[PDB]
């Protein structure tokens, strides 16, 4: 009964960081190691002519963004353990990510590393205007 | 090709909106075309679901520096007998609300110790995991009928958790630096052992220079076996699944050929038992 979420060449990562007390550097250090990224991420089939911010509530790709579904560019959500922020609440799970094409390999690792600025809604570096 | 591991266990007919699901596997059949998801404005996210997640199919094989294998070889088993702690876990199965996955009842060790879980698992909801206890029910009544009692004699796990690292402690202080959780079997056991572990690299004592074996989330802080007063967390622990060893049979049958002390009366603590008294006998005899 029931219904399979995972495919077996994400096991070893979601494992090595749902045991983890600080999965993100579990994370960062299991790429570090070679580790090859999280995949079967829900990647969006979009036009690419969107408004081009980082978080969003329909996928706003643009021509050098790649849209994808929020939950699962989230190693908390992907690995089923607490969220960081005192809340523990997600503020990807719900809306729509967008990921610049050249970091499109490793959505979780993107959304880990970098930060919206709360200014202009784009990524800082990529790319925001200040 | 698929696995177990985090499997969706609710009874919901759906899969999820593609903001909500954690993976494309999981996204509703409606917003899948040529390999994608598309995203369709009037078909609306879900904000009431509670869905269990399957904590059976952990694979413990990664290779990160700095971070110690749980599972070690029977050489180094053998060099830290004296951390040598047989585990058995009896599980239930989620009922009602969800089915497909076992959740921990009775915690059996080698010290003799049973402990009771209230039946506790994983459930995603539209904002996170929320760790919670579910309905279930003791496996087919049969050889099963000593859990159907156990099902409200349980304790919730941020009790259960402050127990096991009390009595390993407790048992392990002035014996080793470590635990080693010997098994039979393990997939379960590594399951059970989600509820009660952390991992990380090797850290020292908070009041000593001895290495770290307990954690505390409350503090953030790192204990050996004599410090972790009030601690929840096994942190580092080593492991090793007897029944790889080359044995043909059922646990009782091969731990019966060596052993005729300990009779089994059909609990966790006594499958534990049995286990490591048959690592014993298989590793240090002839
Ligand atoms: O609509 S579907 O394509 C997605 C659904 C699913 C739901 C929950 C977890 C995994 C999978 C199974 N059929
Ligand atoms: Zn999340
Ligand atoms: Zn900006
Ligand atoms: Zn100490
Ligand atoms: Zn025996």
């Amino acid at each position: 009964a029931g219904n399979a979420t995972e495919v077996p060449a994400n096991s070893t990562v979601l494992s090595f960081c749902a045991f983890a007390v600080d999965a993100a550097k579990a994370y960062k250090d299991y790429l570090a190691s070679g580790g090859q990224p999280i995949t079967n991420c829900v990647k969006m089939l979009c036009t690419h002519t969107g408004t081009g911010q980082a978080i969003t509530v329909t996928p706003e790709a643009n021509m050098d963004q790649e849209s994808f579904g929020g939950a699962s560019c989230c190693l908390y959500c992907r690995c089923h353990i607490d969220h960081p922020n005192p809340k523990g609440f997600c503020d990807l799970k719900g809306k729509y990510v967008q990921i610049p094409t050249t970091c499109a390999n490793d959505p979780v690792g993107f959304t880990l590393k970098n930060t919206v600025c709360t200014v202009c809604g784009m990524w800082k570096g990529y790319g925001c205007s200040c | 090709n698929v696995t177990g591991l985090f499997k969706d266990c609710s009874k919901v007919i759906t899969g999820l909106h593609p903001t909500q699901a954690p993976t494309h596997l999981s996204v509703d059949t409606k917003f899948k075309t040529e390999g994608l998801c598309v995203d369709i404005p009037g078909i609306p996210k879900d904000m009431t679901y509670r869905r269990l997640i399957s904590m059976m199919g952990f694979k413990m094989n990664y290779q990160v520096n700095g971070y110690p294998n749980m599972f070690i070889t029977r050489e180094e088993a053998i060099r830290h007998v004296r951390a040598w702690i047989g585990f058995d876990v009896e599980g239930c199965h989620a009922t009602r609300e969800a089915v497909g996955t076992n959740l921990p009842l009775q915690l059996g060790f080698s010290t003799g110790v049973n402990l009771v879980a209230v039946p506790t698992g994983y459930v995603d909801t539209p904002n996170n995991t929320d760790f919670s206890r579910v309905s279930a029910k003791p496996p087919p009544g049969d050889q099963f009928k000593h859990l159907i009692p156990l099902m409200y004699k349980g304790l919730p796990w941020n009790v259960v958790r402050i127990k096991i690292v009390q009595m390993l402690s407790d048992t392990l202080k002035n014996l080793s630096d470590r635990v080693v959780f010997v098994l039979w079997a393990h997939g379960f056991e590594l399951t059970s052992m989600k509820y009660f572990v952390k991992i990380g690299p090797e850290r020292t004592c908070c009041l000593c220079d001895r290495r770290a074996t307990c954690f505390s989330t409350a503090s953030d802080t790192y204990a050996c076996w004599h410090h972790s007063i009030g601690f929840d967390y096994v942190y580092n622990p080593f492991m090793i699944d007897v029944q790889q060893w080359g044995f043909t049979g059922n646990l009782q049958s091969n731990h019966d050929l060596y052993c005729q002390v300990h009779g089994n009366a059909h609990v966790a603590s006594c499958d534990a038992i049995m286990t490591r008294c048959l690592a014993v006998h298989e590793c240090f005899v002839k």
